[PDB]
């Protein structure tokens, strides 16, 4: 049992007819201190599935130190390693998710939410949840922390069923997980205007995009209030 | 307790009173708080006082091993060392809070020891419940280039604040001198500033007084011949 | 503390130790645990001693101010009562007493049991205290109504003996009383340490222990 | 929060964020944290936002009453009846108040008043969770009788870096200017003060 | 969480002759391991032949004594300026200590003076009001370490007369001013050198027929 | 609860001219509750003295513990062992349950058969050694006991001047403590001879 | 019941041959924050009388109100205020140990520690403790919070009992004053360079120092010192 | 504490305080918190002593083993021993530790390791109680590719702040210059800094 120190906040996703999206600021917390301002979240393993996490930064470095290993454990003996035997989304997703769930079992988790995001050999989109507690679940969209609270009810507005999902472009998506990114930063107070995303699709592959900031914010409306009730001046 | 510690010259010296207490109650007025690790290394204890006896107790026999071992006379920093670890693997349960002083080969030195093994070098230090009383002496008269004479001084007048300011600390003064090239001096009860007083009466009673029932020898010899 | 108290045909004995305590520090062993009410009421005390002390000198008063405008000495069903309603006011709130009210009135010899708990009880024998579980079993064993005074005098003392034998919260020495339609009478301050030896020579008690 | 107030040359500027939270929930991101208490006597706020406000409508009460009598307050007036309510509810209180006015006589002045209800005037003074981070930076860059232009500058820097440390403060920056002039509202957006 | 009570260490000590009754403390007075005072009074003439020590908590004890010094002085206007008798100002203070039951005044307390007899008093109270007569009584940090050497000195607990082998106590004989001092600078000197709250000074307040007298001896300041 | 304060008891030991002197209550009890008037709480291994306070199942323990070293030592140094020597035994002993304590308050008492040297200590329950010249304390009644020895005790005293001294000091101190009383032992001991002496006081 | 949020340290004094000396730093601290660096802990009333406080600084300042507005009141009707039926320092510090105890007693206390230092109309020393439990004593030096373990100890080997006041000079109080204040510095925590100092002299009145400085420090021993134990560099 | 680490452009400085604290008595006045490694890699020292001993003494046993068998070791290595302690005994210490190195490939590198066990590489650090203080005038102020004296005035003013505003830092302020040319000790007494 532990508490998390430096914390990473939520991390959001979504299918789309092709592949799948994901994103997640750059921020790294120290309670209600901004601490760090260049910490890459989103953890590409191969060239078909992104790891995304949230909670400690700590235990989010220990399991993309494990992510890492296990690319190298996977190549050998191998000469399949980068064809029909790489590693696949789904597969990344259970070693974690039973690590998750035998942590939980030890009373010592790895204090973390995290999504897998991918694009499996035959096409299939693959999107899967799992956290500290070893629960997992599985979504058109997904979304941890406050991003389940906000950016899910927008995202399910696009994609709020398996039929709607062969209907939406990665345009559409792209514009939709940038739009909840904006407002998780109106909204939320442990979130940063700088972060990365990252598409998988099964024919233009893996594209990673850093450095991308929320813009086109509302403030300007700001000037015309005054006060908390009465006051006019 | 009150103890210190004050480097010199061509040396270094510590010090302590001589009180072990039991609550508000004192247990003994005449503790010896000056403990030898080795002939050369001398360490100063407070706290638990069980745990700055055994504690020292078993680093000066595995640095009596060491030495013999090594055919070397044994390192202040070693003592500091084997201490520290002992210590911090405990995690501050056993409560000892040590001032280590000594000579060695490589010169003079002075540490300060606490019950969760942190250490700290300085050329005066103070541990205990007067600490403060005796650091505030140290602070205001102590400078660099000190003699030895001027060095025992200042320690037992560091010593001294805090047996009179402090009621954790009292009755005597200890002091030891380790001099590079010269023995080391241990000066128990070097002040003795408490004496008590003479009592009005006499209270030695008259044979009799005291009610008995049964009286009979004790067999404190072993079974015997014949 | 041990007390006790009895009715019988001449009477009500009362007798009670005098040792007091601060836990295990014995700080006093000369302290009356009977008040005299008035010439023909007693009062007991146990437990805490500055409660039982200032409840019962307020008592009393109260006991008083009624013969003044009754013309009549007080009852002891309504000085124990009087007792019980002023402590049920504060109940719950902290106090701390075992009395036992002994007088003789109109009706006879009266002996109430009154604590901070709300109990008031008559009966023709109690006692109260650490003790009192040692005190009973001599008791018990030993009463009867048709007792002389004499020995019911004695019933009382040694029955304290008892309990300050094995009891460590009792001793010190024990302060016998009889209460007849006359008023109540002093019979003397017995040092446990002297009666102890003396009993135990005398009865044959007490085999178990050297002297 | 993150508030500040800074005394300069021609009177007196006040200036906060506009957030406020619940946890790590943004209840509000335009808030108004530079409340009027009288037309040239100001306040900043910080603490919990029922305290404060039930606080700043009691001043401004009693100082509506003051003037109906005995004419304009000062500053250190409207100051005192800040903190007798802060010290004698101090137990029930939890509110972080600066004051700041404009006088002819006394020029610009500024009192901040923490938690336990004591009263401190100062060149300049900051306070919130905010403040914390710009301790260092203010006490270095502050002078006294700066311009205005000045005094906006170092109060949007100052905000700019509190705003970038601490998630409990963010949104905009107000800013309310006190001269013999008069009133001035300004207010400063992220793409402004985040590139500075 | 506030705490309003706190320890300011102390003993006090009073003896009863038989034409004579002496009030004795210590002068020091402390927190925790600190000495605040070396000689801070504790020992008072509170008039009308009575002396009187309340402490342990040092502002409860300054407020009683203020209180009860009060209460003679009122007690001589509403009176005649009767003198108040050492057992009406005993009951009196039961009186002041139980109005406080439910918030106690955190001391011990003593008084001595002399009875309507002209003999020696001396009555002790607990911190709620019960009290009691009595001819030698300790109180304080370190009563349990002087009070059991005055049952052995002063009531020849324990004494026999040699030859008899327990069958015949030492008699009661009556002590002097000049022997029950000794006792008493003994009794201090012992606590000092076993209890860390005592030391400093030893005041002493004899009262006679005469009036009040003061005594002041020096203790270890370790 | 407090197990140093269950059962109750109290031991004291003085220094004297050639001579030292230990001394005992006899009670054992269950707190209010009063069990034996015969529980001694002095040992003797050879001709050296142990008197142990606190919880009696841990005063017993040690006895038979001390009793099992002594033994021992004797068969092996083939000679018996001197109280300097004890007194730290018993000090390594009670420091090895460092973390897991007997409840006791152990004191040592006897004569060096080669210097002829009084001596005495006393121990904390985890070991620490109070090794003093005039006498030693230990039990329930501590404080008393502190209190009557540091006023009654004076240097070279005879056997039978110590003795009275020793006895009034328990006695005294025992009539004020609850826990302690009923019955006492002291014991007189010299180079080669040692008298035991049951004294006489209140039952209660 | 409350705690102290702003809060003010040691205040510390002294008795010498012709009347006393007392002193405290300018400094209100925020637990651990140094933040007001100009609170004046010194408050004389009159021209014979100086209070010297620690502890909380808003209930420092509603003492300094009440002694101010005792002042005044004692003015009214009084054709001797300012000589025969002046305030003594003893009637200023009775009301405000009555004051204390009250408070105490309510169970809402002023979390202070006052020391009360001035000179009587005899010419007699005054210098007397009090607190928030009500608790008072007097001695020839006198102490609140740290000062009791640090200043107290140096102060009390110029005047050790009562003896002593007389063979001791203002040159020597002084100087005894400015050193405990530099130990202090060096370590409390919760200390300032900067401080005030306050003598009141039957004689020359009563001399109020302000914006004084710990000088004459020793830190050059601090180059020889390094490591923890083995360091050598 | 107050603690912080410098690259500039011929290599990295560390800084630090000299003061430890129990509650607020000032447990030693003189600390050096500054502690070497390696030859080229020290570290600054926050959070408990005893931990913080403990595991500087653990990596410098394990650095001096590996150059016995490897060679000189990085810095990203030495970081990388620190994280592994702090990270997998993290429920039983309480370290916040800067670790600071010159490479002569590498140049100066800067690792900060905070209670978590994680480990973030930065131009520069600042740690300890105290840094809050001064994490807007540091942000402010730092540039890459200083000077050597340019780095030493702004640790210098940096720390000031730090101890200015921090009860639980103070005394002196040890500097450590970890470049080509070797290792230097710097020094800095409070009559220097205090006036700036
Ligand atoms: C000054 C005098 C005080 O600070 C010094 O620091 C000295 C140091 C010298 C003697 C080495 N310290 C003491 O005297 C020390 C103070 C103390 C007390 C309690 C805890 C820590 C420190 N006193 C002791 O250690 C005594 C020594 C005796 C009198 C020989 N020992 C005790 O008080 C033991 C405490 C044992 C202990 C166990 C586990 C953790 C911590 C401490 N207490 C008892 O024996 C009390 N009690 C008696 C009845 O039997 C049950 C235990
Ligand atoms: C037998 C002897 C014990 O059960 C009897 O029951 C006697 C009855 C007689 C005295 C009338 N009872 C006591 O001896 C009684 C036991 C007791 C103690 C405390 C509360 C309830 C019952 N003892 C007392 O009342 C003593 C008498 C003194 C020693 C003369 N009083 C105290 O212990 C006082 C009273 C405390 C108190 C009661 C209620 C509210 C607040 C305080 N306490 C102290 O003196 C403080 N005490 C001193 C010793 O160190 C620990 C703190
Ligand atoms: C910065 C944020 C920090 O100092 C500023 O000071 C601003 C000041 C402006 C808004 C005046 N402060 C806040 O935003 C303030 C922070 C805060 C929170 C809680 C206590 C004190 C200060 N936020 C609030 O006051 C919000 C306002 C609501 C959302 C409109 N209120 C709450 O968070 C309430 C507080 C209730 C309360 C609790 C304790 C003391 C006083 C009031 N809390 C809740 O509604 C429930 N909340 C979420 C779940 O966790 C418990 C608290
Ligand atoms: C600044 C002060 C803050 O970050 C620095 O970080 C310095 C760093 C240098 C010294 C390495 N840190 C300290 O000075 C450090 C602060 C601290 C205090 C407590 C826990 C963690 C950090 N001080 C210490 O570590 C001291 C050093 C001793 C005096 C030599 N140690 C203590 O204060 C010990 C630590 C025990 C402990 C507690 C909790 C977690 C880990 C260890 N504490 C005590 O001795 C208890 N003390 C006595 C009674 O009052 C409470 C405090
Ligand atoms: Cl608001
Ligand atoms: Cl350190
Ligand atoms: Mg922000
Ligand atoms: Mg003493
Ligand atoms: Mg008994
Ligand atoms: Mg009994
Ligand atoms: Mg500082």
């Amino acid at each position: 049992t532990q508490q998390p120190i430096v914390t990473g906040t939520s991390v959001i996703s979504m299918k789309y007819d092709n592949g799948v999206i994901i994103a997640a600021d750059n921020l790294g917390s120290y309670g209600s201190l901004l601490r760090f301002n260049g910490v890459e979240r989103l953890i590409p393993v191969g060239d078909n599935t992104v790891v995304g996490i949230s909670g400690d930064i700590s235990d989010m470095q220990h399991i993309e130190r494990l992510l890492k290993d296990l690319v190298t454990e996977n190549a050998y003996d191998n000469p399949l390693a980068d064809a029909e035997e790489a590693l696949e989304p789904s597969y990344i997703f259970e070693y974690l998710a039973t690590v998750m769930y035998q942590r939980r079992s030890k009373m010592n988790p790895l204090w973390n939410a995290i999504i897998v995001a991918g694009v499996q050999s035959n096409g299939d989109q693959f999107l899967r949840y799992v956290n500290l507690l070893g629960v997992t679940y599985s979504s058109p969209t997904l979304a941890t922390g406050f991003g389940a609270h906000m950016a899910n009810p927008l995202l399910r507005k696009v994609v709020d069923r398996e039929s709607d999902i062969p209907k939406t472009t990665v345009q559409v998506a792209e514009e939709a997980i940038v739009n909840a990114m904006r407002v998780l930063y109106y909204r939320d107070a442990r979130s940063s205007r700088n972060f990365s995303l990252a598409i998988i699709d099964k024919n233009t592959g893996l594209t990673f995009k850093k450095n991308l900031q929320v813009e086109n914010m509302k403030w300007d409306f700001a000037k015309d209030i005054k006060g908390y009730g009465t006051q006019k001046i | 307790t009150t103890i210190v510690g004050v480097k010199f010259n061509n040396g270094v010296v510590i010090a302590a009173d001589t009180r072990s207490t039991q609550g508000p109650i004192v247990a003994d007025k005449n503790c010896a708080k000056l403990h030898r690790i080795s002939p050369k290394i001398w360490c100063a204890g407070a706290g638990t006082a069980a745990d700055t006896e055994a504690v020292t107790q078993l680093i000066g026999s595995n640095i009596e091993l060491h030495s013999l071992y090594t055919s070397r006379e044994p390192r202040v920093v070693s003592a500091l060392q084997m201490l520290k670890q002992h210590l911090f693997k405990y995690q501050g349960h056993i409560g000892a809070y040590l001032i280590v002083a000594g000579v060695d080969p490589t010169g003079s030195h002075l540490f300060s020891i606490h019950a969760h093994g942190s250490t700290d070098v300085g050329y005066y230090l103070s541990l205990g419940s007067g600490s403060l009383a005796a650091m505030a002496v140290l602070e205001s008269h102590w400078k660099q280039d000190l003699t030895k004479e001027e060095a025992i001084k200042l320690a037992s007048d560091a010593i001294q604040a805090g047996i009179w300011n402090d009621l954790g600390s009292g009755s005597n003064v200890d002091v030891c001198v380790m001099e590079i090239g010269k023995d080391a001096e241990y000066l128990r009860n070097y002040l003795t500033p408490n004496v008590r007083e003479e009592k009005q009466k006499s209270y030695k009673f008259p044979r009799g007084t005291t009610a008995v029932l049964k009286e009979s020898i004790v067999n404190i010899c072993d079974i015997q011949e014949e | 503390t041990t007390t006790l108290a009895f009715k019988f045909r001449h009477g009500v004995i009362v007798a009670a130790d005098s040792r007091a305590t601060a836990g295990a520090y014995i700080a006093s062993q000369t302290v009356k645990k009977v008040i005299e009410i008035n010439p023909y009421l007693l009062g007991t005390m146990a437990g805490g001693a500055a409660d039982c002390s200032f409840w019962e000198r307020l008592l009393a008063r109260q006991c008083r101010i009624y013969e003044l405008r009754n013309k009549e000495r007080i009852s002891v069903a309504a000085a124990s009562k009087l007792l019980a309603n002023m402590v049920y006011q504060y109940k719950g709130m902290g106090l701390s007493m075992g009395t036992m009210i002994c007088g003789w009135d109109k009706r006879g010899p009266g002996l109430y049991y009154v604590d901070s708990e709300g109990n008031r009880i008559s009966g023709a024998t109690f006692s109260v205290g650490s003790g009192s579980v040692y005190a009973y079993g001599v008791l018990d064993s030993n009463y009867k109504w048709d007792l002389s005074v004499e020995d019911a005098l004695y019933l009382g003392k040694r029955s304290i003996l008892a309990a300050a034998h094995r009891d460590a919260y009792s001793g010190g020495s024990v302060n016998l009383y009889h209460v007849t339609e006359d008023g109540w009478i002093y019979h003397g301050n017995h040092d446990v340490g002297e009666l102890f030896w003396k009993v135990k020579e005398e009865e044959g008690s007490f085999n178990n222990v050297i002297g | 929060t993150s508030i500040m107030a800074v005394t300069f040359k021609d009177g007196v500027i006040l200036g906060a964020d506009s957030r406020t939270t619940t946890g790590a929930y943004i209840a509000n991101r335009v808030t108004d944290k530079l409340t009027r208490v009288h037309d040239k006597i100001w306040c900043c706020r910080s603490g919990s936002a029922a305290d404060t406000q039930a606080i700043a409508d009691i001043v401004q009460y009693h100082l509506e009453l003051y003037t109906s009598q005995y004419g304009t307050p000062s500053t250190e007036t409207a100051a005192s009846v800040f903190k007798e309510l802060c010290y004698e509810n101090k137990d029930n209180l939890t509110a972080g108040i600066i004051v700041a006015g404009y006088d002819d006589k006394n020029k610009g002045e500024v009192y901040t008043i923490p938690l336990g209800g004591s009263v401190h005037k100062l060149p300049y003074a900051i306070a919130g969770s905010g403040s914390t981070f710009i301790y260092g930076y203010c006490d270095k860059n502050f002078r006294e009788n700066m311009s205005k232009e000045e005094t906006v500058d170092f109060i949007k820097h100052s905000l700019s870096q509190a705003i970038k440390w601490d998630g409990s403060s963010g949104g905009v920056i107000r800013m309310v200017v006190l001269t013999a002039a008069g009133v001035e509202r300004l207010i400063f957006y992220p793409d402004e003060y985040e590139q500075l | 969480q506030f705490n309003p009570y706190g320890d300011n260490g102390g003993t006090i000590l009073g003896i009863a002759g038989e034409d004579f009754a002496v009030l004795a403390g210590d002068t020091r007075n402390i927190t925790d391991y600190s000495i605040n005072s070396r000689y801070e009074p504790k020992v008072f003439d509170c008039g009308d032949n009575i002396v009187m020590s309340a402490n342990g908590f040092a502002a409860d004890g300054d407020a009683l004594v203020k209180r009860f010094k009060n209460s003679v002085k009122w007690y001589h206007f509403d009176h005649n300026d009767k003198k108040l008798s050492i057992n009406s100002a005993a009951r009196n203070i039961q009186h002041l200590l139980y109005s406080r039951r439910f918030f106690p005044y955190y001391v011990y307390n003593i008084i001595a003076g002399l009875d309507e007899d002209g003999k020696g008093a001396v009555y002790s109270f607990d911190p709620v009001g019960s009290y009691q007569r009595e001819q030698c009584r300790a109180g304080g940090a370190a009563a349990s370490l002087i009070m059991p050497f005055l049952d052995n000195q002063v009531n020849f607990k324990n004494q026999y007369e040699p030859g008899t082998n327990g069958k015949v106590k030492k008699p009661l004989k009556y002590l002097s001013v000049e022997e029950v001092i000794k006792l008493v600078r003994d009794s201090f000197t012992s606590a000092t050198e076993r209890h860390i709250q005592v030391g400093d000074g030893l005041e002493i307040l004899i009262v006679t027929k005469d009036g009040v007298r003061k005594e002041f001896y020096e203790l270890k300041r370790d | 609860s407090d197990p140093s304060s269950i059962n109750g008891g109290i031991v004291v030991a003085m220094t004297g001219k050639d001579c030292v002197a230990i001394a005992c209550d006899l009670r054992l009890g269950s707190q209010s509750l009063g069990v034996s008037n015969k529980f001694e709480k002095i040992f003797h291994y050879g001709h050296v003295f142990l008197g142990i306070t606190g919880l009696a199942t841990d005063v017993t323990t040690l006895n038979e513990m001390f009793r099992y070293k002594t033994n021992l030592y004797k068969l092996k140094e083939e000679r018996a062992i001197e109280p300097e020597t004890f007194t730290q035994l018993v000090s390594s002993s009670l420091y090895e349950r460092r973390f897991g304590p007997y409840f006791v308050g152990p004191v040592v008492a006897g004569i060096n058969s080669k210097s002829g040297k009084p001596f005495i200590a006393g121990f904390d329950l985890i070991g620490c050694i109070d090794e003093a010249k005039d006498f030693i304390v230990s039990g329930t009644a501590s404080d008393q006991l502190f209190g009557m020895c540091e006023s009654l005790y004076e240097p070279n005293l005879e056997p039978e001047d110590l003795f009275e001294t020793i006895s009034q000091a328990l006695l005294n101190a025992a009539d004020r403590d609850a826990l302690s009383g009923w019955g006492a032992v002291v014991y007189i001991i010299k180079k080669d001879e040692v008298v035991k002496r049951y004294l006489k006081m209140r039952q209660d």
